[PDB]
DNA sequence: CCGGGCCGAGCCGTGCTTT
DNA sequence: TGCACGGCTCGGCCCGG
């Protein structure tokens, strides 16, 4: 209401603080501009008039959007600028144009860079070749390769809106054209990328033939097509830009784009929507397992391939692997997974905070977190005792004596990830939070007394409850208040169950149903005839106290007690079943009092619950797979050879291109760039003030005929065109440029004289060719930091969600939170102690620690800037990573063209960063996997500029053209309005998962972003499900970054493999691993004979190697592309997997032939001429064909 | 729990040195008569075998007769921090680290862990 | 110009060595851990260097040659960086008198004279 | 004590089943 | 788009003659 208001108050006050000094200091004229080069802008209105214009439509679109939508809104923004009311602009192609930019940034918000580097022009074609009629076509460049499949059908759709609009006849191409669109996609799919999608020809055949408009562009591949000079197409290359939008576009997302149509109420795609249409006695347990398997069927798309190094976790719906959980934690819910990190620990460290890894069941990816709330491992020690390894601690101390992972831990998935996805709702395995509810229920209906869980209850309704079920009160209220923490002794939950009349409690359930009732039967025998027990009493209950029964009369009945997930110990050769687990084993069998037969079309839950008198649940019944793949990340942002100056060098500094080197030496360097002219007496240099007077000077145009020069004042005049010619002049030209004087005068500047090093570039891609100062550069080495192609210093890490935080996490002071803002907790409570949990307000951030340091780097630099370069004073002040807390950063998507406004109040130690979810929204990003970038505002303020920008197409991808400086959760995205924001889930959800409904269905009874969209509460009051105690707990750097060879990532991988339980390494992971080196393998083998031998001087390559030997025209020997070693390099490994594990005789015999062809090829050229003293290395394939 | 003294750490760390080139990890069988390796490169085609005898040793003391194993990378760095006149000491205790002394103008002690080889 | 200077600090502990084996003592810290360790007692000063798995352990007493004398207020030790002292350590002479003072968790102060006249001084700071 | 030899670093290149 | 091989250059150590 009022707070959320206060808060945009101040970030705009500290917004406005920055941008005074850097208008400030860019007035002096040192820079490209005499102004900053960054506007401001407050909603999508603006965005979209600062992008793509034109001026003065940012009211109309407020004011339609009000009325109508967006979709409406967009449109008649398109029919009024078609009408021509805000100016006349020339032909109709222009008015196309400019219609379709302003539409397309309309409906995607404009955030993605689609309407500025997508499309690179519409033009008007005509049907030569049949009727000669007009139609319109679309030229789409590579950077629409990023946009997104919404994106591209909604260009394709507004385009196909103007056309009809504008009265022009549907395109109609030939058959050689669909002949040639079938083989170019199949000619990218085999050539270039897999597209993560395959249409069939005849589908593909149905869209080019129905397709309205003319979906072309210039070529982007070095392949040519077979069927040539097809007419109307200017170019026998792949247009992949022109596919991709065909493909993943309408083709791929033609659900919603029919829906977007339906919404817009425009005809003439019923097609399309055609198209979707057609694309559209036994026991309790037994049966549910039946028609659990009948509907949701496994799925195994995620483990078609894996990548050496990479190990896979769990085999398709496997028991024994993740436990599915209901439940969104602190840290996760947007699209990632919550894990306890003794499974971190026990699995070797593969696992670290923000790996990625690629699921089953929900989506495919995901980014783990830590939740201590949740249970972790049961493992099974070399000594043959079995633990429950539920902490951090513990799994550090026990983790050498590990011999097997009997089961993984649990997986903590959000139930709005079901929604987004649409995946029909998995049984819920039993869990506290759906005991807790069963339980207050059951006391409600029994004694009518009125108790609600996660909450504060009235003392009077404790007290009542406490005496009818005669407890302590205290423990009443602990109980209620955290039950996935405080939980009661066995013998008090077995009198719970008696009395209310509800199943045992999860903690001491045995995973029952993963034994067959044959198997019980033994062991029950056993137990009956040598078992050795004590018993007790507790209000008139009896239960077990300790089991001792001798190894050899258990016999082969142990596997049972290790399946059911017993912890035991061994002893003198004694099998020992202690105090909490012995009633957990003897209670449901009825201590022995009524005899156990295994019946048919019944499972052990079936016959317990019908014989026995306490009930039971079914502890796991849901399973999920997931594999590894992508490790976390917090990295900075080099260039490809890292870069401090956009300079301009050439060779004269050699192949690190430094600047300072090529000074030292008197050298002579002949470079394009722009130089300046002063007015006043008449130096000339690549500079923006004169060093003699000190006043701005102006850029020299020059004509490439005749190399005539002239001001910017003349230049003018003259239109930017010679008058002794008729050819457009230029901004730069080849000149000639000595180092050293102009590296000495920067030096004197800026007083920097130690600097060693100060690597610049060859030569500069804008169309400006404007060069930048060297005391930048000087000021950049000085402090080690690097420069982005537009003049800025980022840094990039993995992004991961948070909505509410303890101080003590963080490690910021209570007092520095209430100076920030923050004064209560999420439950209303005055902040007081830093254990307490805050809610994060839409625009903070909690930078890793690698970024503070980074970042304290940049500060200096900024600060030595502003005290040397421009005379003003210092800003941050810094000396801390933790004196950065309340600056301001700038978040930036790599295929967007807008950034965001986040503030900073406090550091981790992982490797990700945590933000609101509404903020990764913002970016339009997923937060699966996804890395983002940061810089501080004063920086890029001071800095950026548009002069810098590469002309080639995508300059303007990845560059903050516009900034926002206020959230609006109603335009960031749309996967993150299907997130819940419930306390708990209800009984009903619970209920109706056992009746496998799919989540549109009950969709109205758990509370999610999107009802919540308008009103004032949707910056306000967001809740979680679990809990954590710290959120940066478990190991922080994923094992596979300190492997060095591929043998041993292999071999660990393995081992890792064979740990667990429900993986099955042997075969399996050694197979799908051989077709991961098998192809690597034959396709270097099969290149080597058809090479192209090239020259190691220059670059060029020649069919077959020159008769001299020597490269003629050059001075140089002539190298191989394809050596010996590269086609050898695996097979060590690949032997080593076939003769280790179990693989089909198939690939055993590749692979052995495989051998034999890399021997058999080089004979006559690498003899075996060394013998050796000892043979019989462990061959097998030389045991292969003596057998 | 040995004592074995060796005058001159120069010339055993240019013997362990040569040793060590053509193989990557040995184990040295000592006895109450000397020290002894052997073993064969990765290629198969060089076996190396060496023997010392307590007669070369300044002085000797060992009980029984025990392999010790360890990488040859870490113990050539080691010796290589030796000097010409210096006496070089390897000793052990119960626990399974090797610990080496080199006593000239002053001593200094390094602890070397072990490894089991095959 | 850059005016800095630090006052007069309370040592507790000072020992004055030879070059040599300060050089060889940093060479061996480095070649096993990255930071070295500085323990002095009466009558015996001892430097360490934990690694991840090794160790190295160099003691000295006054009546070994290496060192020159001893004075220790109480019990001393602290920690520093490796490369700065290789980096400040490196170039001494065998024949050389180097006086080190240094206290608990304070910088240590290393100091040499040139012609019996002339000095250089060294002020590294502690780690942690 | 001056000079070769040897060994990282850091740039430019290739290549990753196909009757 | 990450990994694995193979041509230079290019200084900092060393060690012996
Ligand atoms: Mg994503
Ligand atoms: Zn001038
Ligand atoms: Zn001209
Ligand atoms: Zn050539």
């Amino acid at each position: 209401p009022k707070e959320m208001e206060e808060y945009f108050e101040m970030l705009q006050r500290e917004i406005d603080k920055a941008y005074e000094i850097a208008k400030k200091a860019r007035a002096q004229g040192k820079d490209p501009s005499l102004d900053v080069e960054i506007p401001q802008a407050t909603d999508m209105a603006g965005r979209v008039e600062s992008l793509v214009g034109p001026p003065g439509v940012a009211k109309r679109i407020r004011e339609l959007v009000k009325e109508y939508g967006k979709e409406i809104a967009a449109l008649k923004i398109v029919d009024e600028i078609i009408e021509g009311k805000f100016g006349d602009l020339g032909s109709r192609e222009k008015y196309a144009e400019q219609a379709v930019r302003t539409a397309l940034a309309i409906l995607t918000e404009g955030i993605v860079s689609a309407p500025i580097e997508g499309i690179a022009n519409v033009k008007i074609k005509r049907n030569t070749w049949a009727d000669n009629s007009e139609y319109l076509a679309l030229y789409y460049a590579g950077p629409i390769r990023s946009s997104g499949g919404t994106a591209q059908a909604l260009s394709v759709l507004v385009g196909d809106y103007v056309r009809r609009k504008l009265g022009l006849d549907r395109f109609k191409p030939s058959e050689k054209h669909i002949e040639r669109m079938v083989e170019e996609v199949d000619l990218y799919h085999r050539a270039v990328t897999r597209l993560q999608y395959h249409p069939s020809p005849e589908e593909v055949r149905l869209a080019m033939r129905n397709i309205p408009i003319e979906i072309t562009g210039e070529a982007t591949d070095d392949v040519e097509v077979s069927h040539r000079d097809v007419p109307g197409v200017e170019t026998n290359q792949l247009r992949g830009g022109a596919i991709l939008v065909l493909a993943e576009g309408v083709l791929q997302k033609a659900k919603k784009l029919v829906k977007y149509i339906d919404k817009m109420g425009i005809e003439g795609w019923e097609w399309l929507k055609e198209f979707v249409e057609a694309k559209e006695d036994m026991g309790f347990y037994y049966s549910l397992y039946q028609k659990f398997k009948e509907e949701i069927a496994p799925s195994d798309k995620y483990a078609k391939e894996v990548i050496g190094g990479r190990p896979l976790f769990s085999d398709p719906s496997k028991p024994g692997g993740f436990r599915l959980r209901y439940g969104r934690s602190r840290a996760s819910g947007f699209a990632t997974w919550g894990i306890n990190p003794a499974t971190m620990i026990l699995v070797d460290e593969f696992l670290a905070i923000g790996t990625q890894l690629k699921t089953e069941r929900p989506g495919k990816g995901a980014v783990v977190t830590p939740v201590t709330t949740i249970e972790g491992p049961i493992v099974k020690l070399k000594d043959g005792s079995v633990l429950r390894v539920d902490d951090y601690n513990l799994a550090l101390k026990v983790r050498e004596d590990v011999e097997e992972i009997l089961y993984l831990g649990d997986a903590v998935i959000a139930f709005g990830d079901f929604v987004e996805n649409n995946q029909t709702l998995l049984p819920a395995n039993y869990c506290e939070e759906w005991w807790i509810l069963e339980f207050v229920k059951a006391l409600k209906e029994i004694y009518e007394v009125h108790l609600e869980p996660f909450t504060e209850n009235e003392e009077e309704s404790i007290e009542e409850a406490s005496d009818y079920l005669e407890i302590d009160p205290e423990f009443l209220k602990e109980m209620l208040r955290d039950p996935l923490r405080v939980k009661p002794p066995v013998e008090l939950a077995i009198h719970f169950s008696e009395v209310l009349g509800i199943p045992l409690h999860p903690y001491y359930t045995l995973y029952w149903n993963s034994v067959e009732p044959k198997d019980v039967e033994k062991l029950w025998r056993l137990l009956k005839n040598y078992a050795e027990i004590e018993w007790s009493n507790f209000r008139g209950i009896k239960f077990a106290k300790k089991i001792v029964i001798s190894q050899e009369k258990l016999g082969d009945s142990k596997r049972t007690l290790e399946l059911l997930g017993l912890p035991h110990t061994v002893r003198d050769g004694n099998v020992i079943v202690d105090y909490p687990w012995a009633a957990a084993l003897l209670t449901p069998l009825g201590n022995l009092n009524w005899e156990f037969m295994a019946k048919p079309l019944y499972a052990t839950i079936d016959i317990i619950n019908e014989n026995n008198e306490i009930k039971l649940r079914d502890r796991g019944i849901s399973w999920i797979g997931a594999r590894m793949g992508r490790p976390e990340k917090a990295k900075e942002r080099k260039m490809k050879p890292p870069v401090q100056v956009l300079f301009p060098i050439g060779l004269a500094g050699g192949s690190s291109r430094d600047i300072k080197k090529a000074a030292e030496e008197g050298k002579v360097a002949e470079v394009e760039i722009a130089f300046f002219k002063c007015p006043k007496c008449g130096h000339v240099g690549p500079e923006h003030l004169c060093p003699n007077c000190g006043t701005r000077k102006e850029l020299l145009w020059v004509c490439p005929r005749c190399n005539a020069e002239y001001p910017e004042s003349q230049a003018e005049g003259y239109n930017y065109t010679c008058p002794k010619c008729n050819v457009k002049l230029r901004p730069y030209a080849k000149r000639k440029i000595r180092p050293s004087e102009l590296l000495n005068r920067a030096m004197e500047n800026v007083k920097v004289y130690g600097v060693d090093k100060l690597k610049g570039v060859m030569g500069m891609t804008s169309g400006w060719k404007m060069p930048e100062p060297l005391e930048k550069g000087l000021l950049r080495a000085k402090n080690d930091v690097y420069v982005f192609k537009d003049g800025t210093i980022r840094f990039d890490a993995t992004d991961a969600p948070i909505t509410h935080f303890r101080p003590r996490e963080i490690g910021v002071s209570v007092e520095k939170l209430r100076e920030l803002g923050y004064t209560h907790d999420f439950e209303g409570k005055p902040l007081v102690s830093e254990d307490q949990i805050v809610e994060l307000k839409p625009q903070d951030i909690i930078l890793s620690k690698e970024a503070g340091r980074y970042l304290l780097k940049v500060a200096k630099f900024v600060d030595d800037l502003l005290e040397k370069f421009y005379g003003l004073p210092r800003f941050y002040n810094a000396e801390k990573m933790e004196d950065l807390i309340g600056h301001l950063v700038i978040g930036l998507a790599p295929h967007t063209s807008a950034g965001i406004v986040g503030r900073i109040i406090g550091f981790v130690d992982a490797l990700v960063g945590y933000a609101h979810p509404y903020f990764h929204a913002a970016k339009r990003r997923n937060c699966d996997g996804d890395e983002d970038a940061v810089m501080l505002l004063l920086d890029a303020l001071l800095n950026f500029s548009r002069y810098y920008l590469p002309e080639k197409r995508g300059g303007k991808m990845d560059a903050p053209l516009v900034i926002t400086t206020r959230l609006d959760p109603r335009e960031v995205d749309s996967e993150v309005h299907n997130m819940d924001i419930v306390r708990y889930y209800p009984l009903e959800f619970y209920e109706a998962t056992y009746e496998l409904k799919s989540p549109k269905e009950l969709v109205g009874v758990i509370e999610r972003v999107e009802d919540r969209l308008g009103k004032p509460e949707m910056y306000y009051g967001l809740k979680f499900t679990h809990d954590t105690d710290d959120i940066a707990l478990g190991p922080k750097m994923s094992l596979y970054k300190q492997l060095g060879d591929m043998e041993e990532k292999v071999r660990r991988q393995l081992e890792v493999a064979k740990r667990i339980r429900a993986v099955d390494e042997h075969g399996v992971a050694e197979k799908i691993l051989n077709s991961h080196l098998i192809p690597d393998l034959r396709g270097n083998l099969r290149s080597f004979t058809r090479q192209e031998f090239r020259c190691v001087k220059c670059n060029t390559k020649f069919r077959r190697p020159p008769l001299n030997g020597k490269c003629p025209v050059c001075g140089g020997k002539i190298v191989l592309t394809v050596s010996k070693g590269a086609i050898e390099k695996y097979l060590g490994t690949a032997k080593m997997l076939v003769t280790e594990y179990n693989v089909k005789n198939y690939t055993r015999q590749r692979i052995c032939l495989t051998e034999r062809d890399i021997d058999s090829l080089f004979e006559n050229v690498f003899p075996e001429t060394q013998l050796t003293l000892i043979v019989n290395p462990n061959d097998i394939c030389q045991r292969l064909v003596m057998a | 729990p040995f004592e074995i003294v060796f005058e001159g750490a120069k010339e055993f760390a240019q013997l362990i040195e040569t040793a060590s080139r053509l193989i990557d990890e040995a184990a040295f069988k000592v006895t109450e008569e000397g020290i002894s390796m052997r073993a064969m490169d990765p290629s198969r085609v060089v076996l190396i075998d060496l023997n010392l005898p307590a007669s070369i040793f300044s002085k000797y003391e060992v009980d029984g007769e025990e392999t010790i194993g360890v990488n040859m990378d870490h113990l050539k760095k080691v010796l290589k921090r030796g000097k010409a006149k210096e006496t070089l000491i390897l000793r052990k205790g119960e626990e399974n680290f090797l610990e080496i002394s080199l006593q000239g103008t002053a001593t200094r002690t390094f602890k070397l862990p072990l490894i089991d080889v095959e | 110009e850059i005016e800095v200077d630090l006052p007069e600090l309370p040592f507790t502990a000072k020992v004055v060595i030879l070059g040599d084996v300060i050089k060889e003592a940093v060479k061996d810290a480095s070649l096993v851990s990255d930071s070295m360790k500085f323990i002095a007692k009466e009558n015996e000063f001892t430097m360490r260097a934990e690694g991840e798995t090794q160790e190295v352990e160099v003691k000295l007493t006054l009546e070994d040659e290496g060192l020159l004398d001893i004075e220790v207020q109480e019990e001393t030790k602290s920690a520093y960086g490796i490369s700065y002292l290789s980096d400040m350590v490196k170039g001494l002479g065998k024949a050389d008198e180097v006086t080190i003072k240094f206290g608990n968790e304070m910088p240590m102060q290393m100091e040499y004279y040139i012609r019996d006249e002339g000095r250089l001084i060294f002020l590294l700071a502690p780690r942690v």
